[PDB]
């Protein structure tokens, strides 16, 4: 299976990754206000997959710690979004076998859509008030089985974003976990044997967002 | 398969935006015959790898975009209402108008009786964000039409800082490249957001981090920059001078400048005349009266053959390098501190770990974009870092060097061009009325009498001859100098630049405005008053992708169109990824880029709208007669169109030249026909053309070397990533300036892990030799006339030394360092309605005005309206909460944000008084999106800076109330 390695060290908040994922997907753009926050969109919803959470942690001496957080489905190994969703209809909810990736398909119009997201312990899927069908990240499966990279993967400038089979990601976190531990002594992967969505958290994961890690 | 992109026609690109110059892949539906499909990142290419930030991410939402211009549109006097109109009608009326006025204002004759030859009563602005090859025509339409008052982007945050490194290096661009970034063992970002503002530059910032660079951001604020910082270090505005007025002192007390380097190859052993001084601030000469210098009592001495005198010892107390120490002991860490606001510990800890690049096995860079180098002194903070760098033997070497980020797209290609009010193409000097002949303009050129200095602009002759015989093949040099326009000896230059004409704009004497590519009504400082001047203008040509709030100013807030009685045509371009060209990134790669997408309806790339408007005026004028038509009718436009079209390979190949007839230069035959293969082999009897002898070797017989995609390297540039075949840089292709500077006189490099160039078996190995020669016979800096890089720079208006003069008018009355306190070669009111130190900067989803990026849904779903970032201090003085809509104003206007309270913000510590300031970015117009907010334009001040004639955008008085 595949899996991401998401280095938060290196994140400089860009937000190119919530752009080319609706570039790829030709996803429309919400209707958005600044209520005191570079945050936009302030949450996932169901024509967003992606948005970059900001946080500002105080730390004495001069700065901030400015936490960004670019919030995706984490592809669980063992989802129990699927398990929900498999109570009301089985095929709403697809493990691609080869990938790893969780896929949401158009029967999640089908089952019920906030047990799916309840079960979810990192509160990923949206619904669409309308076709109450259920979207997430789909770890962009399409260029994926085609060779290429997910569209946050391939536009990441810093090397943040990383994407490979599961084997050799978890070999690139243990190595970075350990070099960036030396400037972020906090440093932590979040759930790293449940997940392919393996994010690198510079300090506490519950200071990124509340669902940072289950 | 991919079903989005299965049959459509992929094609390469180049980003529009910023100056990184990113690589972008196009799909075109239909096999190249319909709209585009996708647009993301070019995996292959070598400095992005298929990365691209938001707003490279989202070009394909920037053209195909349902709000773009579709057609010509016609705004009569007094009307109210656009009128959709042809591009027949719309380029005829303009040429009507640009004939009625260039002859009602056309002086073959100054005041004095001296040939002039132009019109005054016709300005243009931009534009950066052309092609190369349309920048280089646009340009030479003008001048043939007659205009001086000719300029755009490059003027306003770059024009103030190149100085600075001509008079130090002795050229004004980026020493080095983006990839060189990654070579660097401590990086100083300083007057920077490159995070934001450059952000796959941060590819390169952080892979020097991961080889152990040490990475300083020096900023008032925190910014997304300073969290992927080792090092953030807080500096009060405008107390830059001070922070490297302390690391010059610290680095020559330490004795942790490169001796050798410092020895050879700057001017540290010149001995400096008897008549410099510096007393009180003051340096030797100054006129009290006329608050100018008398720059000659700071002149070398000369030696009985003219070169100035040299002690190699370093020990004679008027050597540069002994006077520089006596200049900087004043700036001890404690006076640095207390002015800058760092902490001793943290200017200690910046000192040491920057200097330690002095060794010659480490190497350290500085990066600055614009920041806050606009004012009077903005040259002299440039000048003391490529001090700082020369003594560090920091220039020539890899991972070094004063990369200076340039701004957009083709910002460097776009002055190469010459679309500055004072220069041609290839940065010969626009003459002035006292320039009578060719001869006379090229007697100006200085020479220099020492065997060693290459003196590269001795060559002047021969680029000013091809460029002529580019633009009028047929006539002799001398001849075809009488054609171009000449500005006034006797007048100031600033008088000609984008200021000025704003003024001259506010008075009525513009009876027309080209406003190419550029969106004055949000760009330029007081927008109130601007808004308000552009309906004193005749008429006003606005070429854009939007309509916008210069093309519509006459609707725009408070006006009333019955009451305004300009006429405006705007005609809509093509965007980038809709035509065919070249732009110039930072580091001065060349980069062609192809058309994906047919031209969105009826919009037409700029170098077609150019050409047959200018086609239109030349027949008018070939039927109708009138005002010195000689220079509109002979210009060389055949060579610019195939096709019935405008066509950029034939203008790049132009701009490269070649032979007009067989010669024989620097031992080599070369036929009539063949391009020419270099600049050095240009001529000065006509036998050779070139529209800009930079790009002699851009486009050879060898091919469009710009177009190159070749990632082949030899070990020793794939390990500093060179990447000498991807594409071209100017000059020769070679990509680090001031090479020679990186080897010791036997040719070996001071630092062979990461060489530049290494004298191996008679020859240069590696990037391309910045001047020939062998080991030891030269100077490094080919450019300079004296060949060294120069820590004493007697060419600058205040002073051969950097020197602290308070840039805040208002909150500061003490310089600790000197007697004066301000720039004396350069009224603020400081009202106390307005307490607060106002500033504007960027953020990394929106470009410039916004004109773009606020049509682009996707970023203005990520930052959507205009904000106001306070400190909480400032906030609980104010009683203002988070994300609450205050009032910001100042004398020039007021506007209204959502306030954002944030630690990124502090206070500043100045003379015991805690000093507040606040941000905003000037990424907003009323024109769209709703609820996004105008300028803030509407509260900078239009007084601009007397030196630079740039008005003040980062620190201006305002307030800020709750709503
Ligand atoms: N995303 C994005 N990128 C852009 C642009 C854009 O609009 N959007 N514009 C492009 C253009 S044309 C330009 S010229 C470049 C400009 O590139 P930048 O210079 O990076 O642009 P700024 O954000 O205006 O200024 C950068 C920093 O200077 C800091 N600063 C302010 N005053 C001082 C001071 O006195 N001393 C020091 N050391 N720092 C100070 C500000 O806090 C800010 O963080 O960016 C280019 N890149
Ligand atoms: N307060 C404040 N004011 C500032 C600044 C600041 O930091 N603060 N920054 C200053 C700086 S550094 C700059 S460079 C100026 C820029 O001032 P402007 O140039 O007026 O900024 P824009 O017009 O928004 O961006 C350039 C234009 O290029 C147009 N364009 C894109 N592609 C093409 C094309 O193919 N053909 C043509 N003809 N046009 C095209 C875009 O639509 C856009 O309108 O703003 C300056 N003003
Ligand atoms: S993997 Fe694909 S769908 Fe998921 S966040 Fe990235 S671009 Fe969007
Ligand atoms: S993160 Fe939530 S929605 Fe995504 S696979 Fe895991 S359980 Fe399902
Ligand atoms: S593209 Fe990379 S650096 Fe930019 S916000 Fe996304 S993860 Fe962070
Ligand atoms: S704006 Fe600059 S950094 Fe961003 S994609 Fe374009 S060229 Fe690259
Ligand atoms: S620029
Ligand atoms: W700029």
């Amino acid at each position: 299976g595949k899996m991401f390695f998401v280095d938060l060290s290196r994140c400089t908040a860009c937000r190119g990754c919530q752009i080319a994922c609706k570039q790829w997907k030709n996803l429309p753009a919400e209707e958005t206000r600044n209520t005191g926050s570079h945050q936009n969109p302030p949450d996932l919803s169901y024509v967003t997959l992606k948005t970059v959470r900001f946080t500002e942690k105080s730390r004495k001496g001069p700065g901030i710690d400015w936490l960004f957080f670019p919030e995706q489905c984490r592809h669980c190994v063992e989802p129990p979004c699927k398990g929900q969703a498999d109570v009301d209809l089985e095929g709403a909810v697809v493990k691609d076998e080869t990938t790893g990736a969780v896929l949401f398909t158009e029967l999640t119009a089908k089952v019920d859509g906030e047990s799916v997201r309840s079960a979810c312990p990192y509160d990923i899927p949206r619904i669409d008030p309308v076709t109450k069908r259920l979207s997430k990240c789909d770890m962009c499966n399409d260029r994926v089985q085609n060779g290429l990279l997910p569209a946050c993967v391939k536009t990441c400038p810093t090397g943040t974003m990383n994407f490979g089979d599961e084997q050799e990601m978890l070999a690139l976190a243990e190595k970075r976990l350990a070099e960036v531990k030396k400037t972020y002594p906090g440093a932590v992967l979040g759930d790293p044997n449940d997940v392919r969505v393996v994010y690198l958290f510079t300090r506490d994961p519950k200071d990124f967002y509340e669902h940072a890690v289950a | 398969e991919l079903q989005k992109l299965q049959w459509a026609k992929q094609t390469t690109s180049i980003c529009c935006y910023c100056a990184v110059g990113c690589g972008l892949i196009v799909h075109t539906a239909k096999d190249g015959q319909g709209r585009a499909v996708n647009v993301e990142g070019d995996p292959d290419h070598p400095i992005n790898e298929g990365s691209l930030c938001p707003k490279g991410a989202s070009i394909f939402q920037l053209g195909e975009n349902d709000q773009r211009g579709t057609q010509p549109l016609y705004r009569a006097p007094f009307s109210d209402t656009w009128k959709p109109v042809t591009w027949d009608f719309a380029l005829t009326e303009i040429a009507k108008r640009i004939k009625k006025t260039r002859d009602a204002s056309f002086t073959e004759k100054n005041a004095a009786g001296d040939l002039v030859n132009r019109t005054e009563a016709i300005a243009s602005f931009g534009s950066a964000a052309m092609d190369n090859e349309e920048c280089w025509a646009y340009g030479n339409i003008l001048r043939s039409l007659g205009l001086v008052y000719i300029e755009h982007q490059a003027r306003i945050x770059h024009s103030p800082t190149v100085p600075a490194l001509a008079e130090s290096f002795g050229r004004g661009a980026m020493t080095n490249h983006w990839n060189d970034l990654a070579n660097s063992d401590c990086i100083l970002i300083m007057g920077s957001n490159a995070a934001e503002n450059h952000p796959i530059a941060f590819k390169w910032v952080l892979r020097a981090k991961d080889k152990g660079a040490t990475l300083i951001h020096v900023d008032p604020r925190f910014t997304r920059t300073s969290a992927r910082c080792d090092v953030y270090a807080p500096i009060r505005s405008g107390a830059d001078i001070p922070f490297l007025g302390g690391l010059i002192k610290y680095i020559l007390d330490n004795k942790l400048y490169f001796t050798d380097y410092v020895r050879e190859y700057t001017n540290a052993s010149l001995i400096v005349g008897e008549k410099f001084s510096f007393k009180d601030g003051l340096f030797s000469g100054y006129d009290a009266a006329n608050k100018k210098y008398d720059k000659s009592m700071w002149a070398f001495e000369l030696d009985a053959n003219g070169v100035p005198k040299r002690d190699p010892a370093l020990k004679h107390p008027r050597c540069v390098i002994n006077l520089l120490k006596k200049h900087y002991e004043r700036y001890n860490l404690d006076k640095v501190a207390a002015i800058t606001g760092t902490s001793k510990e943290q200017l200690q800890q910046v000192y040491k770990a920057y200097a330690a690049t002095g060794k010659p096995d480490k190497a350290g860079t500085i990066m600055y974009a614009m920041g806050w180098t606009q004012h009077s002194v903005g040259v002299q903070n440039i000048r003391a870092m490529a001090m700082i760098q020369l003594l560090l033997g920091n220039i020539g070497v890899a991972g070094g060097g004063v990369n200076a980020l340039r701004g957009e797209s083709n910002v460097q290609g776009s002055t190469d061009q010459g679309l500055l009010a004072h220069i041609w193409p290839g940065y010969n000097p626009v003459p002035n009325s006292k320039a009578a002949t060719l001869e006379l303009y090229n007697a100006a050129t200085p020479q220099s009498k020492d065997p060693m200095s290459v003196n590269w602009w001795q060559n002047r002759p021969k680029y000013v001859a091809s460029y002529l015989k580019a633009l009028y093949p047929d006539e002799e040099p001398a001849a075809a100098y009488d054609y171009l326009p000449r500005i006034d000896a006797g007048r100031k230059l600033t008088d000609y630049f984008w200021l000025n004409i704003f003024e001259k704009m506010d008075k009525g004497e513009f009876k027309g405005l080209f406003a190419w590519g550029m969106n004055p009504a949000c760009g330029g400082a007081n927008a109130n008053k601007n808004r308000k001047a552009m309906g004193k203008l005749e008429w006003l040509v606005n070429v854009n992708l939007f309509e916008n709030e210069t093309s519509s100013f006459w609707k725009g807030p408070g006006m009333n169109p019955a009451e305004i009685g300009t006429e405006v045509f705007f005609l809509p371009c093509c965007v980038s990824i809709e035509k065919e060209g070249s732009v110039a990134n930072s580091g001065r790669w060349m980069q062609w880029r192809y058309r994906g997408p047919k031209p969105y309806a009826e919009t037409k790339p700029d170098g077609d709208i150019m050409l047959d408007m200018f086609k239109k005026v030349r027949e008018l004028y070939a039927k109708e007669g009138g005002a010195y038509p000689a220079p509109i009718a002979k210009l060389n436009i055949a060579d610019w169109e195939e096709h019935n079209e405008f066509s950029p390979t034939k203008v790049a190949k132009l701009m490269n030249g070649y032979f007009l007839k067989d010669t024989e230069v620097g031992g080599k035959q070369f036929k009539k026909g063949q391009q020419v293969p270099s600049f050095a082999f240009l001529t000065a009897d006509g036998s050779t053309c070139s529209g800009n002898w930079l790009h002699a070797g851009s486009f050879t017989d060898a091919g469009n070397l710009m177009a190159r995609r070749d990632k082949t390297q030899t070990p020793e540039q794939a390990r500093i990533g060179l990447f000498p075949n991807w594409s071209f840089c100017w000059p020769v292709n070679r990509r680090i300036l001031y090479n020679r500077a990186s080897v010791d006189k036997t040719g070996k490099p001071w630092n062979p892990a990461k060489a530049v160039i290494e004298w191996k078996d008679g020859k240069w190995v590696g990037d391309v030799v910045d001047g020939g020669g062998d080991p030891g016979t030269k100077h490094p800096f080919i450019m300079q006339t004296h060949g060294f890089g120069a820590l004493y720079g007697p060419g600058r208006e205040e002073g051969p030394f950097p020197e602290h003069y308070e840039p805040l008018e208002c909150p500061v009355s003490k310089n600790p360092f000197s007697k004066q306190l301000h720039n004396p070669v350069a009224k603020a009111v400081c009202d106390p309605r307005y307490p607060f130190i106002g500033t504007t900067y960027r953020v990394t989803e929106h470009w410039q005005t916004g004109l773009m990026t606020r049509r682009c849904a996707w970023l203005v779903e990520a930052e959507p309206q205009i904000f106001c970032e306070i400190s909480k201090e400032l906030a609980k003085l104010r009683g203002i909460g988070n994300g609450d809509t205050v009032k910001v104003s100042s004398l020039r206007g007021a506007l209204e944000a959502v306030a954002i309270v944030t630690e990124r913000i502090r206070p500043f510590k100045i003379e015991g008084v805690d000093v507040h300031m606040v941000g905003l970015p000037w990424h907003y117009g009323w024109m769209v999106p709703k609820n996004g907010g105008d300028t803030a334009n509407l509260l900078t001040p239009s007084a601009g800076d007397p030196n630079t004639g740039i008005p003040e955008t980062k620190a201006f008085m305002v307030d800020v109330r709750k709503v």
